[PDB]
């Protein structure tokens, strides 16, 4: 069966928009789950001996919107206390309240479509004996699947996939690659070179699929404790060619760093 | 990838015959020209132009006509069935398609000639000139549905009511639902932005005396023309259509056929040329139409 | 088309362990029932299978000797016999069954599995 | 004219809010176009024979709410099925329906301002002669502006703009840039240099404007098929220094791989 | 207190939803403030004379929702107008009204949690003595906390912080290090090195903790004016160990760029 | 200052005097009135659209964002002609007019 | 009735079927098998849904020149499995009739 | 140096489209 909610009925009385469904439309539209929250401080909460006071704070907890009106919660001294948010759908005068609690007891339980009680943290509030010494909020997460956006400003940090290979290229030499963003690779240079020429493949393994250029990529290294230097070009099918002067049978220790982009301009 | 040409002796027709003119043993090559030609009735004062009305003009597209046949007798027999099959026809439709349009046109022989200076086989290569009557359509089909709002009622409907600054309520199974819709009419209307050639329709009268049909308003909402009828009993449906060499206007009650042309307000259809603005019903619960669009250039 | 993973977890280098796997139904003849492995986030590929129809089974160059393939019955069920365990061999075995042979394209097998986790300790 | 929604009606008249008005601003909140949904199965489809039963699924389609509540669509054997929600506003009892086809047939037709049924893919399901082997979503796509965020983690990957510059550096000398972001270069050495001292301005090309550094960077290179290296200095005037030792007559294979920051702190 | 929204009203009175608390509700959503707007043209405006047509465009201003069909705004010739949504909540009949003004007087003003006019510019239009010259819209920004997301395309630019730190190594070596995102260091060498033996410890500062990477990291650097390189390891205690070949009294300027990440894969 | 030939003209006048006929005349050489677009309107308007382009011919006046044709209202004896010849326009009536002239070369 | 179809096997091996009265089918090979294994699935063209039979059927195939023989299976589902000796990189031409039936007694 | 030619859709509207026919696609 299908339920229809944003649609008009014809005789008023066709499709009524429940609480619940209202809830998992507003979740799905800012990109929430039942792990994390919206919040906005509209005035500064108070802290006033073992207490914090929310003076106008709007929270959205399982897509379901409500406001704490000069709302305290007392709290523990000496103590780091979770704030939660607590929903119990079943106490029908008052479903929402708050507790001050020992550790982070979010539970993650879905309220629009089954029973039981969700409590999701928002505030995490330390005391001394005395009162409160300092307060940090809980993450708010958008969960986003495809953005297209024009610009960005990060103040934190961006968490990028990192995919490693170790390379036995042959003839003593191995690459360590890291590559991040599926894009720029950092190659370190390891081991010690013997037994090989200018412009000859290394007699090793080639470089996996994941880590080739799309155009060929001439690294240069470094002869440990000496004034001399090397380079290799890693191709695009995934060989690797020695471009350093002949190498007898003398191992040379190989080091270094080299970058390069997988994508070219497409 | 390359480009397709077919003739159809009856498009869209149960005895549709199609000669593949790309790839069949009966081709056509080098179209003279797919272009138009345009004027404006520009007079110069001094060099400077006075513009009048805006005018295209299709030019005849002839092709080169080859035979592929392995014989005399093959090649004979492929002149003779494709130009009795053209000339069999009032008109017949040619199929234009690439990989980013499918468009026809309906044409009619202009001239076709028939030689003897063959090649291996007793092939021809002969010149076929087509008139323009409707040069590059695609059919689009929309529905048209007379559809009400609800009323707005306090305590069922979505509206911030009640003491200032207004609310509206959850009520498990009352809760709130949406009156209607801004603009409802919008589903029972055409909203004209382009050329048409001309179109097909299926109305559906509500009311038996009053007229039944619709009307075509311009882009300063004023109405201009209307296809109307006053039949002395509801029919199931009226057929229309409006393609200046083959018109119709017959209403359906049961398994009884009417011609609606004696009962046609003929004050009202003014005229046929469809203007930009918007068609509305006229005492009609859904209207079916197969809009035949117009692009001069393809 | 659904698939059962029983057994799997720690054990040591150089040591035993066994993988078991059922299938609800058979999609037809040259019915295969195996395994697929990932090693360190590279790309799955087919190690362990055996021809049901044939009695005939495939084992990969680098675990020949080392690992053994069992059926038990009529029972559609697929046991794998890890013996000599390698550090390298710590990889996430998800359990493959086909109609047609042995392939190492994905997309051909009727029948993929859950993914039970192999952790060889040093 | 000015249509008002979110605002108080004082005759409870005034302001009622239609569905399609809902419509147009849920798509604005969450940033979809017609071409798009928003999607959650809170509970797993169920697959059984050329059928898929949709459990408890929300979907979002032209900023309009629905569910789908043990509902199944029947499927094309040995297929690739394109899951669609189809929404016609004329089929007042059943606005909503489900088809499954041969293509993506979504056609961005804007329900909320004009008449259409919107069609919307959001699911692909490939079968069998039997039954179903294997799914795959549709993307949710958010269309965003400008964004302020703290942290971000991306599964997949960051796509920003790359341009590339080719210069003659002079002497032989080739530098093949590709800049991201524009920020990050990577310098690719190509050609043989000759006829260079150093401390020399390279005798060719200069770099232009989009590429030059705020400060001057040093670029190692190496000599193909030799123990020995150079440097080139890229300085902020796009002017190019010769750091290697004097070069001949005879010309050498210049490559490797350098990289820089365009942009300096703030 | 806590005033609870997004719940039933068993007796039909319980949780009434104001205008001002859908408001509020809507920009947690989308995540805006009330100086930005969420804007989008249906249809194009329409320039005649001095005026512009608003011919179908939707507005979210402080969370409210409001068309503009067909409504025009009078421009003041020569002149860059700053066209604004005013939102006056006592206005009951007429809440929302435009104007056109000679600056950005966006006010920011709380109009759903307290008294004032809001006023946000969505429009720049610029004239000439005649009509409309140009027209370009005010940027909708979206304020995130943290982003979980698959796949990004950025059209502009995305700003990450940016940390720099100089190193007086010891032995006459400076390394100039560059960190974006708080992990890719780009190393720039200046100074000269003298009296240092392959595979000692540089004699002066570690590398700053914010700097250090997880696991040893070869930067290849090269003698300016020679044919010759050196490289040094940047170890993950901040310590830098001298990978050349020994080098006398006699200072030899060090130069080059070499990059590493601080972030292993997890 | 009129010293160059042009095709038509476009401009945006401001009326200073209300109940008094606003526009532009056009002098030659000799500083005699040849031409001249004048209006009497039954209202103030905020400005008057003037365009002389025989393609896109247009004489508005503007109260508001309302337009209204004042073609009809026009002093037609005075405008004896669209072609402007060398000499000097001046003002009827306006505080300001904001011009856009097309420019006319035969050959270039 | 008589139809008949071509089929690209995969790894060089070529199938061209002939079916009369729906039923009978006589399979002719051609081409050269190389790279290919006992058991496994042939990397090319599955056989078209008309041909397909109702039971698994092993049709006797020869190598040009050679004492030697194979096997292939045409599974109901419609792929190809070798049951010929492992094949390395070198093609051996294959030939040979083998018949079936599509439809078993019903 | 070289002669440029273009063709506007709108010459000194918002809307206008120029195609460059000296230089683009279309010459």
């Amino acid at each position: 069966t299908i339920k229809n909610f944003t649609f008009f009925s014809p005789n008023s009385t066709e499709f009524p928009v429940g609480s619940n469904n209202d809830g998992k439309l507003y979740m799905m539209l800012t990109g929430m789950d039942y792990r994390t929250i919206r919040r906005k401080d509209w005035s500064s909460p108070l802290n006033t001996a073992l207490n914090v006071q929310y003076t106008n704070t709007s929270i959205i907890a399982g897509g379901r919107y409500f406001e704490l009106l000069n709302e305290t919660v007392a709290l523990k001294g000496d103590s780091v206390n979770y704030i939660h948010a607590n929903i119990d759908l079943t106490q029908t005068a008052n479903p929402v309240s708050l507790s001050a609690e020992t550790a982070n007891n979010s539970n993650g339980v879905d309220i629009n479509n089954g029973s039981g009680v969700l409590k999701v943290c928002f505030d995490i509030v330390t005391t001394s004996g005395t009162g409160v010494t300092s307060t940090k909020p809980i993450v708010q997460t958008s969960t986003l699947d495809s953005i297209s956006v024009n610009d960005m400003t990060v103040s934190g940090s961006i968490d990028v996939p990192v995919q490693t290979l170790t390379v036995e290229a042959g003839n003593g030499l191995q690459l360590q690659l890291t590559k991040k963003n599926n894009d720029l690779v950092i190659v370190r240079f390891f081991g010690s070179v013997s037994n090989i020429q200018k412009g000859w493949n290394m007699s090793g393994t080639w470089v996996d699929r994941p880590f080739r250029p799309a155009a060929v990529q001439s690294l240069v290294g470094h002869f440990a404790g000496r004034d001399t230097s090397f380079h290799i070009d890693i191709n695009p099918n995934g060989s690797i060619t020695w471009w350093g002067a002949n190498i007898d049978k003398t191992p040379i220790a190989t080091r270094g760093n080299g970058s390069y982009f997988i994508k070219s301009a497409w | 990838g390359v480009r397709q040409y077919k003739i159809h002796t009856n498009l869209d027709g149960t005895d549709d015959k199609v000669w593949d003119v790309t790839n069949g043993k009966v081709r056509f090559y080098q179209p003279s020209n797919l272009g138009l030609q345009s004027t404006n009735n520009i007079w110069q004062s001094n060099g400077i132009g006075v513009m009048g009305t805006r005018s295209i003009t299709q030019p005849q597209i002839e092709f080169k006509l080859e035979t592929f046949g392995e014989s005399l007798e093959e090649n004979y027999q492929l002149m003779k069935d494709f130009v009795n099959d053209i000339l069999s026809k009032k008109f017949v439709t040619l199929e234009y398609q690439t990989e980013i349009f499918q468009v026809y046109a309906d044409l009619a022989l202009a001239d076709v000639t028939k030689t003897e200076g063959y090649g291996k086989n007793g092939t021809f290569s002969e010149k076929i000139t087509f008139d323009i009557i409707t040069k590059w359509y695609t059919y689009e089909n929309l529905t048209f549905d007379k559809i009400q709002n609800g009323k707005v009622i306090a305590g069922m409907s979505k509206i911030y009511g009640g003491t200032a600054p207004g609310n509206y309520k959850y009520i498990k199974g009352t809760s709130y639902t949406y009156y209607g819709e801004s603009d409802i009419d919008r589903l029972s209307r055409w909203d004209i932005k382009e050329e048409i050639f001309s179109f097909m329709g299926i109305l559906y009268p509500k009311l038996p005396k009053t007229p039944a049909g619709v009307r075509f308003l311009d882009d300063i909402g004023n109405e201009y023309t209307a296809i109307v009828f006053k039949t002395e009993q509801v029919q199931d449906y009226i057929l229309i259509n409006t393609d200046v060499n083959d018109e119709t206007y017959q209403g359906w009650k049961g398994t009884t056929a009417l011609n609606l042309f004696p009962v046609m307000d003929f004050e009202r259809y003014r005229t046929r040329i469809i203007e930009k603005g918007q068609m509305e019903l006229i005492n009609l619960s859904k209207a079916e139409f197969k809009i035949k669009r117009k692009a001069d250039f393809v | 088309v659904q698939l059962q993973e029983s057994g799997g977890g720690l054990v040591q280098a150089g040591g035993s362990l066994r993988l078991s796997c059922t299938a609800s139904r058979r999609t037809g003849s040259n019915w295969c029932m195996g395994w697929f492995r990932q090693l360190a986030g590279k790309e799955p590929e087919l190690v362990v299978a055996l021809n049901f129809d044939y009695d005939m089974t495939y084992y990969a160059d680098s675990v020949k000797g080392r690992f053994t393939v069992s059926r038990d019955s009529g029972k559609n069920t697929v046991y794998l016999q890890m013996n000599s365990l390698k550090p390298e061999d710590t990889a996430i075995y998800y359990c493959a069954a086909r109609s047609g042979g042995f392939s190492s394209n994905r997309e051909l097998y009727d029948g993929w599995g859950q993914g039970t986790q192999v952790t060889v300790s040093s």
